[PDB]
């Protein structure tokens, strides 16, 4: 939810029910190694080494 | 068997051509697949 590219746009957690607009923000991540994460989280980012 | 993974693909395509007109060189990216390579790396997979 935090990182569907549409989805991020309106997301909303159980403590502050409000959606927030994430849309703006530029999320990083980082990872040892790109085997081990599961495919649906691996598949939509680029893998730069 | 899903279209997720061509979907991926093609966003990447897409957003490497935002970066090329808002800030790169042409005013109209042309995908040409010669030019493939470049936006989307080399072939992974082929010798099924």
């Amino acid at each position: 939810e935090l990182l569907d590219p549409e989805q991020n746009a309106n997301f909303l957690d159980h403590y502050l029910d409000v959606p927030v607009d994430l849309s703006k923000v530029l999320f990083i991540c980082t990872a040892n190694v790109t085997d081990t994460i599961p495919e649906p989280l691996r598949d939509r980012m680029e893998m730069i080494n | 068997s899903g279209v997720r993974n061509l979907q991926k693909q093609v966003e990447k395509v897409l957003r490497k051509s935002a970066y090329k007109i808002v800030s790169g060189e042409a005013e109209s990216v042309e995908v040409t697949p010669e030019n493939l390579q470049d936006f989307v790396g080399k072939p992974v997979f082929t010798v099924e």
